[PDB]
DNA sequence: TTAAGCAATTCGTAATCATGGTCATAG
DNA sequence: CTATGACCATGATTACGAATTGC
């Protein structure tokens, strides 16, 4: 904790994984995974070791009424 | 980055200058000539180099009369006023003035107030050698020691005490960014080794100079460099940007020559690694202090005349300076032309009951010019909001999140960098198209003050500049009276309505600039006013003076020729050549801003005669005032009396005419003719025959003919205008109703003129009535914007707003809990909208801000809105058309409206399902009521229509934000408070939401699983 | 040391007056 | 238990002070 919710901020504002906000992590996570682009085996290895937080299993600005 | 061209070969003994100046100043100056005050003049040549110009050998001065003694007609008395007295008790008097070349000196002048004669008298001259001495000298002549001899017994008053620039300019005639002239052999340039960073540095003696009056070929604009910048700052969470805490990250810098139509400099200074930008150049750094210092260097090296912005005064300039002073940079604050000077900041203040009161920053600049636009449109417009996306709005069509787009990758930051650079060409943009600059060269060209005084004084120097060069061509001195206080005088007449609806034409008839003419054709003037007992014992009272209904009497001008009249004179025929560039133009735009340019003249020239009426101010005279107010009566009433007494129905015409309205400089008159050719032609005739009853330049004209009309109180009328008859009409006049104040809700002043469109171009009541209804009735069920319920006042000065409880003073001094730092200050504008509760005693305790009621979701007062906000204009509006049957025709056409309404403990709801055909509550799920059954294809076939409804209206708005986002393949962020856009696009969400799930209820169509 | 003017419509806010409604006491 | 009187408040209307616009 505190250097794993710097590298979900940095796989959130990879365009190369698509313009994600408006859906889960999980979900970009599988997305990229099924057109194969090269999701990488570590921002899966904490979306796993975890529970249904709101601070891991989302979207830096879920908040923000954009 | 790019420098000026290089000044190849100047010489001075066959050579002369000629350069254009834009800013003076004063010094005081070692290296005296083998006196201390030496001026600057900064200017750029015919080609683009930079030219510093220092002027020598001049001293300020005042005159003072010399009294009837023996003293000062006699020299010894004279050079012993020169000397200073030796005794012990003259240390309150020769010790702060001491020893200083004030001198002697005998002339023959006059005094500027009232009519004595055409006879001069004896005025002493007296020189001081420097300008901060002439304040002392003042607090020791007058309340001062004079006891020197008995040569000049307390007291003799001081004369004319003005600015010494002022001074130097009215001496020499020199103007604002004017032609000057260095004749050959007259000036040396290495004579001063160089202190400042200009590229010629000319030292000239102060009578050697030659100004060229701008006209002809010297009416032109000199290449100018403009610089435009923009900054950003990473801010925490709530928390409003903090110069001790929060780095800046990012500077961008746009630069032009004045006349060429692009740009051709654009740079972007980072803080991190970037991206490539095509069109600018990208310069990337690991620490602050390395880019503070290329920000300088470049602004050192490109060296700009003129600096603009939006907002850099309060927000910008003093950040650079505070973050340089916390991370220690010692070079930093250099940014001015002169080498050794550091910049600091100064708080000042402006008011008046013209713009109201406001507080700004200062930071200093030598020999570069500040053109903040904000404070350009805050003083010429009168806006809704003063944001940079609500103006571009108006006029050209359009910090959580900058943290994040920062601390993550480099084309993040390249977008950042691409908003920036947008941020920062926006002002450049408007400086152009609204002709800014072009304006405020023109202005000080007229009035002969600088172009630093147009953005930080009022009407009172130009109208003391333009009065003083009129006084040196005759030989007068001004006086000082200073006196609080006078009493009022009473001001213009109304004339009492016929109020109601018309519907046969009445044509208008003004006079065209009423005050300065009426000073102009009667010979009114300081300098011609006539004391009570100076007529007295002369008798000679035809044709040498004249008698005004206040009371006064006033010489003829067979004897003098005012000062007043002949400024008047100028500003007028200035004013007349700005219309007539403006009668053929064909761009609306342009129109309007001609217009501006000639409205701006217009209020010059009445400014000229409120002057005399100030008395708080420097030179009053309400005895005129006065005069012109009776003159203005007396006109007015005549205009009516002629107008309704020659055409009647005796004098052969057709229908005797009877005026229904006058305010002070306009008639109108009902002639009585339904053919607007007819009302055309007799209104011209009678313009023309009722102005040959005066001097001149007074004239009554036509201008318009209304049809229908619709008066209702005093400063509160509508109308149709005619401008010729084949332009058949050209739009609505709405004066003074509720559709041009700013006070109201955009919802109440939609209606109005929704209302008078129906009502006067369509002429049909009954579409007037469903329209009106159609608006209730939207808004009791809950299905209005909230940008159409959104309410602005104004915070003025604090006492005022401490002497009695407002809404808008309780929301701004209530803050928040996210942003102690971001909040209204005294002259901005604070917009709010009043929720609903139960503390009826006070309108003030439901006040909320708009993007707080966004976030946290607060109910509408909906009868707030329905009987304080709409109902008294819609009463104003509709009765006079009919009795008060309509009052009650809308309060019955609510009546059958306002029974349509629609909306701790709260959270413990159980989910209450309801049948759809009866709203009957009952246990299970299914949609309809078992007594309601048969018709259930009817009750689907109702509201899917508005399923269907609602998913055009989510499409059409989702996909606006990404055409004016730029991009379609990257999301939206733009929570632009004064967009319509934004939270119209949240609502349908949850329209979307609620109504999807109410067909749920029903089955599925099909299975999915197949 | 520094500052154009006044006439207002108009609506809001506050205070005062009127009118009824509720509670308590007495018969 | 019922009726009458007193008090108390609450609501509505009228009069005054204040932001903006017309000149
Ligand atoms: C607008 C305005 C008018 N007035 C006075 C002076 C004017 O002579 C008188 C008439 O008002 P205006 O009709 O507004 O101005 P004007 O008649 O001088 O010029 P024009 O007809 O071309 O528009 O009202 C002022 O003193 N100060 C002002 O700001
Ligand atoms: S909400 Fe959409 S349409 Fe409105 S200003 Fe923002 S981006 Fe533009
Ligand atoms: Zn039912």
């Amino acid at each position: 904790e505190e250097a794993e919710l710097e590298l979900l901020r940095q796989f959130d504002l990879a365009w190369q994984y698509g313009p994600c906000t408006g859906i889960t992590r999980l979900q970009r996570w599988c997305r990229a995974k099924q057109m194969g682009l090269e999701p990488p085996p570590e921002v899966w290895q904490v979306l796993k070791t975890h529970p249904g937080d709101p601070r891991f299993q989302c979207s830096l600005w879920h908040l923000y009424p954009l | 980055r790019w420098l000026r061209p290089t000044p190849p070969a100047l010489d001075p003994q066959t050579e002369p200058l000629i350069f254009q100046q834009l800013e003076i100043d004063h010094y005081v100056g070692p290296a005296q000539p083998v006196s201390v005050p030496v001026l600057r003049a900064f200017g750029v040549t015919d080609e683009g180099f930079s030219v510093c110009c220092h002027i020598h050998g001049f001293a300020p001065y005042f005159y003072t009369p010399a009294p009837p003694g023996f003293g000062p007609e006699h020299m010894g008395d004279l050079q012993r006023e020169l000397n200073l007295a030796i005794s012990r008790d003259s240390r309150g008097g020769r010790e702060l003035t001491g020893p200083a070349v004030l001198a002697v000196e005998l002339c023959s002048r006059e005094s500027m107030f009232g009519y004595h004669g055409h006879g001069p008298s004896p005025f002493l001259r007296i020189t001081v050698a420097l300008p901060r001495l002439v304040a002392p000298a003042r607090r020791l002549l007058e309340q001062g020691i004079r006891v020197a001899g008995l040569g000049t017994p307390s007291f003799a008053p001081y004369e004319a005490n003005v600015d010494f620039e002022i001074r130097f300019m009215v001496d020499t005639d020199i103007v604002g960014c004017n032609w000057l002239e260095l004749p050959a052999g007259k000036y040396a340039l290495r004579l001063k080794e160089k202190a400042t960073q200009c590229q010629l540095e000319a030292d000239v003696l102060w009578s050697d100079v030659v100004s060229h009056p701008p006209e002809g070929p010297w009416q032109r604009i000199a290449p100018l460099r403009v610089l435009s910048f923009d900054i950003e700052c990473a801010g925490r969470k709530g928390i409003f940007p903090e110069p001790e805490r929060d780095p800046v990250i990012q500077i961008c810098s746009l630069g032009l020559r004045w006349g060429e139509p692009e740009p051709f400099l654009r740079l972007a200074l980072t803080l991190r690694p970037c991206a490539p930008i095509l069109g600018a150049k990208v310069q990337s750094y690991e620490k602050e202090e390395d880019l503070l210092q290329a920000w300088s260097t470049f602004i050192r090296i490109m060296d700009p005349d003129v600096i603009t912005g939006y907002n850099i005064q309060n927000f910008d300039l003093p950040y650079l300076i505070s973050r340089a002073q916390t991370l220690k940079v010692q070079t930093f604050p250099f940014l001015g032309r002169v080498a050794g000077l550091c910049s600091n900041i100064r708080d000042s203040s402006f008011q008046s009951k013209q713009t109201g009161r406001r507080d700004t920053k200062v930071v200093s600049m030598v020999g570069r010019v500040q053109m903040d636009m904000l404070q350009v449109l805050l003083r010429e417009y009168k806006l809704r909001s003063y944001t940079l996306n609500a103006v571009s709005f108006h006029f050209l069509g359009e910090h959580s999140i900058i943290t994040d787009l920062q601390n993550g990758n480099d084309q993040t930051r390249r977008r950042l960098a691409v908003y920036c650079l947008k941020d920062a060409y926006l002002p450049l943009r408007l400086l152009e198209r609204l002709m800014v600059l072009v304006n405020a060269v023109e202005m000080a060209r007229v009035t002969g003050v600088p172009l630093s005084y147009l953005l930080s004084r009022g009407q009172q120097v130009k109208v003391v500049s333009q009065l003083l060069r009129q006084a040196m061509h005759e030989g007068l001195l001004m006086p000082v009276v200073k006196s609080e206080g006078g009493e009022d005088y009473t001001g213009a007449t109304v004339i009492e309505p016929l109020k109601g609806y018309y519907d046969v034409p009445i044509a208008t008839l003004d006079f065209s600039s009423l005050y300065p003419s009426i000073m102009m054709a009667h010979n009114l003037c300081y300098t011609t006013l006539l004391r009570p007992g100076t007529a007295q014992k002369l008798g000679l009272t035809e044709d040498q003076f004249i008698r005004t209904p206040t009371g006064d009497e006033f010489v003829k001008t067979s004897v003098r020729k005012g000062l007043l009249p002949q400024i008047l004179e100028n500003l007028l025929s200035a004013r007349k050549r700005a219309k007539a560039e403006l009668a053929k133009e064909t761009d609306p735009l342009r129109r309007q801003v001609l217009d501006g340019r000639q409205l701006a003249l217009k209020v010059s020239a009445n400014s000229v005669y409120g002057f005399t009426g100030a008395q708080v101010g420097k030179l009053p005279c309400l005895e005129i005032s006065q005069s012109v107010t009776g003159f203005g009566r007396q006109m007015i009433e005549k205009t009516k009396q002629l107008v309704e007494s020659k055409y009647t129905v005796e004098n052969g015409y057709s229908t005797s005419a009877k005026v229904v309205y006058g305010d002070t400089d306009s008639v109108m008159c009902r002639f009585g003719v339904s053919s607007v050719a007819e009302a055309m032609a007799l209104g011209r005739e009678a313009a023309d025959w009722v102005s040959g009853h005066f001097p001149s330049p007074i004239r009554l004209e036509f201008e318009k003919v209304y049809f229908p009309y619709l008066l209702i109180s005093k400063k509160r009328y509508a109308g149709l205008l005619f401008s010729s008859r084949p332009d058949a009409h050209d739009r609505m006049d709405c004066k003074g109703l509720e559709a041009v104040r700013r006070d109201n809700c955009p919802l109440v002043a939609n209606l109005v003129t929704a209302s008078l469109r129906r009502l006067l171009i369509d002429r049909d009541p009954e579409g007037a009535v469903a329209h009106a209804q159609d608006v209730i009735s939207d808004l009791l069920c809950n299905r209005i914007d909230i940008s159409q319920l959104v309410i602005t006042k104004e915070l003025t000065r604090a006492a005022s707003d401490y002497a009695g409880k407002q809404a808008h003073v309780e929301l701004a001094e209530r803050m928040r809990k996210r942003d102690p730092g971001s909040a209204p200050s005294l002259g901005d504008r604070v917009p709010y909208v009043i929720i609903s509760a139960a503390k009826g005693v006070a309108a003030y305790m439901k006040s909320e801000d708009p993007l707080f009621v966004l976030e946290h979701s607060l109910p509408i007062d909906t009868q707030y809105y329905l009987e304080q906000q709409l109902a008294k204009p819609l009463l104003r509006i509709f009765e006079p058309i009919l009795g008060e049957g309509r009052a009650e025709a809308v309060l019955l056409r609510g009546d059958h409206t306002r029974c349509k309404t629609v909306l701790g403990l709260l959270a413990f709801a159980k989910r209450r399902n309801c049948c759809i055909g009866c709203r009957t509550v009952l246990s299970h799920q299914g949609a309809v009521c078992e007594f309601c059954q048969p018709r259930e294809s009817e009750l689907y076939q109702k509201e899917v229509s508005h399923l269907n409804a609602l998913e055009e209206r989510f499409s059409r708005l989702w996909t606006q934000c990404q055409r004016c986002q730029g991009s379609l393949h990257e999301d939206v962020i733009c929570t632009s408070r004064d967009c319509p856009i934004f939270y119209m696009r949240k609502k349908v969400r949850k329209d979307l939401e609620d109504q999807e799930q109410l067909l749920r209820r029903f089955g599925p169509p099909g299975p999915e699983a197949w």
